[PDB]
């Protein structure tokens, strides 16, 4: 089957350059198009390139600091990088019967430095109990919670980031039964993938 | 440039029920229309192009029509999969432009939040900061508010808030309120309360810690 690959994840600053590539199973056959996706919003056609002319088209609003190219791999090149970029690119192609579309790369562009986040217990100050970590403090995104080492999956929920100050800090809810705490402890754990970081954090009762 | 209006922009419905989105152009379109769906952030799924050719494995419980500037797209007998977001994408010229997009929502019974409050951690105060943290977990519909009160005063700065998206599991709604505070400014006080308001009650649904105790 058609299968379209994106590079992996993109951090920037303003005013730089990055390359996003496309890379397709089999392959040129009919024409291609990328789109972006800012945080929480909708789609947004950026343009479309005629892989049999060479010609591309784009929407106005990316005309001048994007660029469709093909060497067989797509790229999708953005200069004079804004804050504003940030968001999630894809490319997608047709034919046949369908469409197909690549996983997407999310792309950041921000002056903030990579920061490690500072993970906290959240403990309480009946049957269940409801326990917790904020994670805060941390750039880029994201971050990935489990809990004992993902042996917790019920009951549980991590809330989207906020961004505080070129900043961003979230948390993580989990509830147990009280007869599982603290008899059985109960732990988060944080990784932090642009800082190579990783944290634990044993919730204990006050 | 053709420009498409989609609506509604959020729809509630449930499994076994039909429900209908519509996109209309600018200008038109002849046809040149595709429908997409898109589960939490992934990639976006082709349903339909060309206003009405389904695309491959598509469930034929999918439907698209139209003609002109008016189409729509028709889900019946709605099974769990189908929630999420919906966006119809012409393209006839260029700029193929997206609709702004339709958020399918599960509809449940009501239901009041679960208020949880957390007094900053030692580690934290340690440190020389004071994040009070409040959790109202697994609450619908989504519509909510949360109120702080420090000694019986209403806080308003220092209040930062998070939403999930309906649960997958139980389609209940979630949201965090975070109060930063410097150490000294949270040792000024003594009790900390997190004051829910939700269509499930006419009164505050509280929670609430003294830092003394
Ligand atoms: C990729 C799109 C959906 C799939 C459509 C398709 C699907 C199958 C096919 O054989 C040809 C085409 C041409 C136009 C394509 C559309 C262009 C815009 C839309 O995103």
């Amino acid at each position: 089957q058609i299968q379209l690959v994106q590079s992996g994840p993109e951090l920037k600053k303003p005013g730089e350059t990055v390359r996003i590539s496309c890379k397709a199973s089999d392959y040129m056959t009919s024409g291609m198009q990328w789109v972006q996706q800012m945080p929480g919003k909708g789609l947004k056609w950026i343009g479309w390139l005629n892989t049999q002319s060479g010609v591309p088209e784009y929407a106005e609003d990316f005309k001048g600091r994007f660029a469709f190219s093909l060497e067989t791999t797509a790229y999708l090149q953005i200069n004079n990088l804004k804050n504003e970029d940030t968001a999630t690119y894809f490319c997608a192609t047709w034919g046949g019967n369908s469409a197909y579309w690549g996983q997407g790369t999310t792309l950041t562009v921000s002056s903030a430095k990579t920061t490690p986040p500072s993970v906290y217990p959240l403990a309480p100050g009946n049957s269940m109990v409801t326990l917790g970590c904020l994670v805060k403090g941390y750039f880029p995104e994201p971050v990935t919670v489990t809990w004992n080492s993902g042996s917790l999956s019920s009951g549980v929920h991590t809330f989207p980031a906020v961004l505080q100050s070129d900043l961003y800090t979230l948390s993580s809810s989990v509830t147990v039964p009280s007869s599982t705490w603290p008899s059985e402890t109960v732990t988060c754990n944080v990784a932090h993938p642009a800082s190579s970081t990783k944290v634990d954090k044993k919730i204990v009762p006050r | 440039d053709i420009q498409m209006t989609q609506s509604p922009a959020s729809l509630s419905a449930s499994v076994g029920e039909t429900v209908t989105i519509t996109c209309r152009a600018s200008g038109n379109i002849h046809n040149y229309l595709a429908w997409y769906q898109q589960k939490q952030g992934k990639s976006p799924q082709l349903l339909v192009y060309n206003a009405k050719t389904l695309a491959d494995g598509v469930p034929s419980r999918f439907s698209g029509s139209g003609s002109g500037t008016q189409y729509s797209l028709k889900i019946n007998s709605l099974q769990p999969e189908d929630f999420g977001t919906y966006y119809c994408h012409h393209f006839w010229s260029t700029p193929w432009t997206f609709g702004g997009g339709t958020k399918l929502e599960v509809k449940r019974a009501d239901a009041a939040p679960t208020v949880s409050i957390f007094p900053p951690s030692s580690e934290q105060l340690t440190s020389g900061g004071a994040s009070v943290v409040c959790f109202l977990n697994n609450f619908y519909p989504k519509d909510i508010n949360v109120k702080w009160k420090i000694d019986g005063s209403e806080r308003q700065n220092g209040v930062l808030n998070s939403w999930t998206d309906q649960d997958s599991k139980d389609s209940t709604y979630s949201m965090s309120s975070t109060l930063t505070l410097t150490k000294d400014e949270y040792e000024r006080h003594n009790s900390y309360t997190c004051e829910a308001t939700h269509k499930t009650s006419t009164s505050p649904i509280v929670k609430s810690f003294n830092r003394n105790e």
